[PDB]
């Protein structure tokens, strides 16, 4: 069922077990894959057969053992035959395999070195987002409010497409700083931080621009809002069926 | 004269049958992308042969609703 | 070197009734409000104050409806004070902004935020300057909007 893939280079397996954990509470037949030191290739395919129902890529660099594993073309053929997918592109972790496949699919991510500043922080050592910025009472509706711990993040700019669903939203005041003299990425809240996407077969696929979200660390503030999303994105959560029209 | 350049290629249609003297020649719609872009993207896609990104650049794209 | 804040709000019609109608969150506001009479450039002047104006950036849009632009300034540094200009082009703006502001009454907000790393808390700037209030009917029936 579930794939998972890591590079033990950036980010540890362990780092985000409670979550995993969660997941094998609720029978997903993890299968775990490190890109770091692995030479052998996992095929999604066996004769027109996709092996898996969902994968997970947890934060990786860049590199050609990712482009090796899960190629754009192989990605949207998983895609199109109704895999899930989830992503997860940090700042200083944004691979080209991901930030491509995710710009044929309208979702315009910041590259590498653009992090997400605000000013009017509640704590000024990372970026923290109120519940106020949720965008979907489908993907998860709050019941109270909630702070959450989004650490060093990118944004992200959305076209408009009937599959793009965006789930929450960037502070008001808060703009991208590249290092260089480029302009920001992104400029207010029209960047956004987790976003999801529907396709026409139903299909589900979620991006989250940090790499601290999912960390344990930040559990007891992420766990609510973590719980629904990977129940969202693997058609676990708000799946319609019309019955005999 | 028609020469291999001088037809460029079909990117919403696909050719299911054609005569044994090519004289009738039935072409089916092809349904749209699941990820809701545009055929001739999917195309353009298809053929450009694999090489490096120009670069990343800022996307033109306007204001999300 | 303390600044000047003028909107040149360059227009294309019935521009609208630019006014801090109501009492807002005044945190380190705008020291006055003023407006001219000329027609080609309608410019609004107030000379707030900031205390690091690293993040300069004016906001035109509806803010509950998430629509919203980020137009930046232009500084001139006499020495002494420091002149900003942020111009606004009624015919450039998003189709998006257009249409909702024409279909349901409401005035289109302009935010100004000025703020830095190093400043102290509630030193920084986040007001909202004016509301305009768009006349023209001109505005297309049908739009990917
Ligand atoms: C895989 O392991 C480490 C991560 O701990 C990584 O830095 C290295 O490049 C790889 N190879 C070896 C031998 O550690």
């Amino acid at each position: 069922r579930t794939l998972v893939l890591y590079d033990q280079s950036t980010e540890p397996l362990e780092e985000y077990s409670v979550y995993l954990k969660d997941l094998e509470q609720r029978n997903y037949k993890l299968e775990y894959l490190d890109i770091n030191s692995t030479s052998t290739t996992v095929d999604l395919y066996d004769k027109e057969q996709r092996l898996f129902d969902n994968i997970i890529v947890f934060p990786t660099k860049g590199g050609k053992n990712l482009a090796r594993q899960i190629p754009v073309k192989q990605l949207i053929k998983f895609f199109e035959n109704e895999g899930n997918i989830l992503c997860m592109s940090s700042p200083g972790a944004v691979p080209n395999t991901i930030r491509l496949f995710l710009n044929e699919l309208g979702i315009y991510p910041s590259p590498k070195g653009h992090v997400i500043r605000d000013y009017f922080s509640p704590s000024s050592e990372e970026l923290v987002v109120s519940s106020n910025h949720l965008l979907n009472k489908y993907v998860y509706n709050a019941r109270k409010s909630e702070d959450f711990v989004f650490g060093e993040s990118s944004a992200a700019l959305l076209e408009n497409r009937e599959q793009i669903v965006p789930i929450l939203n960037a502070p008001r005041t808060s703009f991208t700083e590249s290092k260089g003299k480029c302009n920001s990425w992104t400029s207010g809240s029209q960047g956004f931080l987790v976003v999801g996407f529907q396709n026409l077969n139903n299909a589900r696929l979620v991006w989250i621009g940090s790499s601290d979200f999912l960390k344990n660390k930040n559990q007891d503030s992420n766990q609510e809002f973590a719980k629904e999303l990977l129940k969202w994105t693997f058609n676990e959560k708000s799946v319609i069926k019309s019955v005999h029209a | 004269m028609i020469t291999p350049l001088d037809v460029p290629p079909l990117d919403y249609f696909d050719e299911v049958f054609t005569s044994e003297n090519w004289m009738v020649r039935i072409y089916q719609l092809k349904k749209d992308d699941a990820q809701g872009r545009t055929l001739r993207d999917v195309g353009e896609l298809t053929r450009s042969s694999t090489k490096t990104r120009r670069s990343i650049k800022r996307p033109e794209l306007g204001l999300r609703v | 070197h303390v600044s000047f804040p003028s909107t040149a709000g360059k227009s294309r019609v019935m521009i609208g009734k630019v006014e801090p109608r109501i009492g807002i969150d005044e945190t380190v506001p705008t020291t006055i409000t003023v407006e001219d009479p000329n027609e080609v450039i309608q410019v609004n002047f107030a000379i707030e104050s900031t205390n690091k104006p690293f993040q300069n950036t004016l906001l035109i849009g509806l803010p509950n409806k998430n629509l919203e632009m980020a137009f930046e300034p232009e500084i001139k540094d006499n020495g002494k004070l420091s002149m900003y200009k942020y111009r606004i082009d009624l015919a450039k703006l998003d189709a998006a902004l257009l249409q909702e502001a024409s279909r349901s009454p409401e005035p289109i907000k302009a935010t100004l935020i000025l703020a830095s790393s190093t400043a102290k808390p509630k030193e920084n700037l986040f007001r909202e300057i004016l509301q305009l209030n768009l006349n023209f009917d001109v505005d297309h029936s049908d739009s990917s909007l």
